[PDB]
Order: structure tokens, then C-alpha cells, then sequence
């Protein structure tokens, strides 16, 4: 795959800093591009972690899989540490569209089997059902890269 | 310039024109000073206006982005309004 | 630093921002430009407290922390004998749907 960690074996220490109000799930893309879940970060916390140069990470809301930003972009790639300094991965909320924010709230209150009972047009039912997904995002980022 | 957005229950919301242009629908209506939303009530339209303020303030900003709050009781109607307004 | 407001009278609500160091009188000049009523024909309030022309918005309680873009603070407005301050509430949301409980 285009999006995958490189097996560099070159250590890089990183500080994951959750500057969001969400519980953050760090996601590591393995050497075949398959995403792997790592321990979650509570809001406003920082974790010093051992990663490697050329590895790829993305960050989501742990409970809903909403996309989050890391250093203002989608993907985080550690580089070599300079003078023993760790690399910062500042995780933040994007400015979601109002429509996406509303879909997040409604999904959080209604079981998918009960989306059918909501008095909304069919297109909004389709929008609710189209949950955020790491596989879908990796496909999109793959096209954006090419 | 300011523009007036009127709710179904007659509240008039006066907002900066550039902020109302956050909505693609409102932008098109103003292309192409007052718009009447016959199906959007004031408990929803007031929240839409807060969203415009939030979007303009925080888009391409470096300062920490806070959550945009939505009470469960308004979420369904606010979703319908956001879908119509394209914002 | 900016402060984010809703200036409200009857069923009119103006969304605007102002510097925390700007004054009550300068906010009446903003209202004038929008609603075409001069400052002497306006009374501005924070809750039922009448605000003094010479105080800054910060000195009245409107600060960056408490008057946020996504949760603006309300400034009440009454026009001129002055009418009583009267802000109509926004509509009541319907009962929460069964599938959201
Ligand atoms: C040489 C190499 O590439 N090793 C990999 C490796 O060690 N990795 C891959 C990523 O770069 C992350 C790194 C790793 O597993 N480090 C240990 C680790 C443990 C906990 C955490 C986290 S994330 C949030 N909280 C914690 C405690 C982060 C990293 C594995 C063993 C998975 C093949
Ligand atoms: C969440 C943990 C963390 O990293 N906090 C933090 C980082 C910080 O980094 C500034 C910086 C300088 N050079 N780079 C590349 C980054 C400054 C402060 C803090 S904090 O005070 O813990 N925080 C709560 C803002």
C-alpha cells in the first residue's frame, strides 16, 4: 500500500498531546498499511511513547471513530529526535461542519437499529448510517496522495 | 455589511454578512439583505448563527479548538437546518 | 482580546464581537449603525443591571472566557420615556424523541 509505516528500526520518542475534549485512540499503520489500535488518551493528557522514524499514525475519537487532526493534518510521521528532544504530536479537534457535528450528536443518542424511527428524509438516514471509518479514510488519503 | 435571518416564529437574527456566507445556501440566496426561514425555529436558527461565529473564528486558527455544543433536544432539528443550509 | 455577544431586544438579536477594552457607549454606536437609533435612545444591560456608558465591556463582565463564539454572552437592549427591558425567549424544543432517551 501507499500508506504504511516503513520498517526503519530507527527509534523516535514522541509526546502524544491530546489538546481535544475527546478520548483519543492513536492508530498505527503497520508495515502492510493495516491500522492497529493503541492505548487511549483522556482529554488534556500527554503521553511520552516510543515510536520509529517513518512510522505512520492517525488519531480518532476512541468511542465514535470521528476523525481528529494531528499537527493540523491527517497523518503523523515521527522523525529523528534532535538533541534528545521528543517530537510533539498535538492532537486537536477539527472545525467540523455543523451538519457533521449534528450527525455526531444524533449518532451518540440513537442506536443504529432505531435510525429508522427518526422523522427525517431518507438522504439524512443515509448520512447517519455512513459512520466515520478508518478504512474509508485510508482509501481517501491514498487517492489524495496519488 | 449585516444581514437579517428570520426564524419561523418571527425572531430576527442580525449577523455579519461574511459570517452568513458560511452557509452555501445563504451565500447563493444573497448572490442575486433579509432571508425568511419558514421551517427553522428560533431555538435552531440562534444556534446556526453561533456556528457561523465559531466557524469564522476557529477556521485556520492556531489557538485550541473547543467543541461546538449541541443539546440533545435540538440536535434533530439542527441537523435538518444544517443539511438545508449546507454548513 | 475579543468578546462575542448577542445584543437582544424583543425578538431582535444582533450577533457581534467587540474588544474587551471597548466601552458600553462604543457598543451603542455599533447598535446605532445597525438599528438606526442613536445612543441616547438606548439602554444596555447585563441581566437586569443597567450598564454605564463609560465602562469597558470587561468592566461589565464580558470577557474572552465568558463570551465565546459558540456560547456568546447576552447584552439586553431597551429603546426610548424608556421602555422596560423585554427579551422574548427563543422557541421551546419539542420533547426528546423516544429513541433518544
Ligand atoms: C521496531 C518496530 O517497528 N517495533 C514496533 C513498535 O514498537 N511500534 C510501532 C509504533 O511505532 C509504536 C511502537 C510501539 O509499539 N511502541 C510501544 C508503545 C506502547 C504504548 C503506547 C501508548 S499510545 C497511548 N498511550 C500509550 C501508553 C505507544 C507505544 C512493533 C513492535 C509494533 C513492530
Ligand atoms: C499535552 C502535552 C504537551 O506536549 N503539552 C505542551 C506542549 C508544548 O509544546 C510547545 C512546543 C515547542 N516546540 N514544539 C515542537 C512544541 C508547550 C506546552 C504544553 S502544556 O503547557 O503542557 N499544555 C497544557 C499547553
Amino acid at each position: 500500500p501507499v500508506l504504511r509505516s516503513v520498517n526503519s528500526r530507527e527509534p523516535s520518542q514522541v509526546i502524544f498531546c491530546n489538546r481535544s475534549p475527546r478520548v483519543v485512540l492513536p492508530v498505527w499503520l503497520n508495515f502492510d498499511g493495516e491500522p492497529q489500535p493503541y492505548p487511549t488518551l483522556p482529554p488534556g493528557t500527554g503521553r511520552r511513547i516510543h515510536s520509529y522514524r517513518g512510522h505512520l499514525w492517525l488519531f480518532r475519537d476512541a468511542g465514535t471513530h470521528d476523525g481528529l487532526l494531528v499537527n493540523q493534518t491527517e497523518l503523523f510521521v515521527p522523525s529523528l529526535n534532535v538533541d534528545g528532544q521528543p517530537i510533539f504530536a498535538n492532537i486537536t479537534l477539527p472545525v467540523y461542519t455543523l451538519k457533521e457535528r449534528c450527525l455526531q450528536v444524533v449518532r451518540s443518542l440513537v442506536k443504529p437499529e432505531n435510525y429508522r424511527r427518526l422523522d427525517i428524509v431518507r438522504s439524512l438516514y443515509e448520512d447517519l448510517e455512513d459512520h466515520p471509518n478508518v478504512q474509508k479514510d485510508l482509501e481517501r488519503l491514498t487517492q489524495e496522495r496519488i | 455589511m449585516y444581514v437579517k435571518l428570520i426564524s419561523s416564529d418571527g425572531h430576527e437574527f442580525i449577523v455579519k454578512r461574511e459570517h452568513a456566507l458560511t452557509s452555501g445556501t445563504i451565500k447563493a440566496m444573497l448572490s442575486g439583505n433579509e432571508v425568511n426561514f419558514r421551517e427553522i425555529p428560533s431555538h435552531v436558527l440562534s444556534k446556526v448563527c453561533m456556528y457561523f461565529t465559531y466557524k469564522v473564528r476557529y477556521t485556520n486558527s492556531s489557538t485550541e479548538i473547543p467543541e461546538f455544543p449541541i443539546a440533545p433536544e435540538i440536535a434533530l432539528e439542527l441537523l435538518m437546518a444544517a443539511n438545508f443550509l449546507d454548513c | 482580546m475579543d468578546v462575542f455577544l448577542m445584543i437582544r431586544r424583543h425578538k431582535t438579536t444582533i450577533f457581534t464581537d467587540a474588544k474587551e477594552s471597548s466601552t458600553v457607549f462604543e457598543l451603542k454606536r455599533i447598535v446605532e449603525g445597525i438599528l438606526k437609533r442613536p445612543p441616547d435612545e438606548q439602554r444596555l444591560y447585563k441581566d437586569d443591571q443597567l450598564l454605564d456608558d463609560g465602562k469597558t465591556l470587561g468592566e461589565c463582565g464580558f470577557t474572552s472566557q465568558t463570551a465565546r463564539p459558540q456560547a456568546p454572552a447576552t447584552v439586553g437592549l431597551a429603546f426610548r420615556t424608556f421602555e422596560a427591558l423585554c427579551i422574548e425567549p427563543f422557541s421551546s424544543p419539542p420533547e426528546l424523541p423516544d429513541v433518544m432517551k
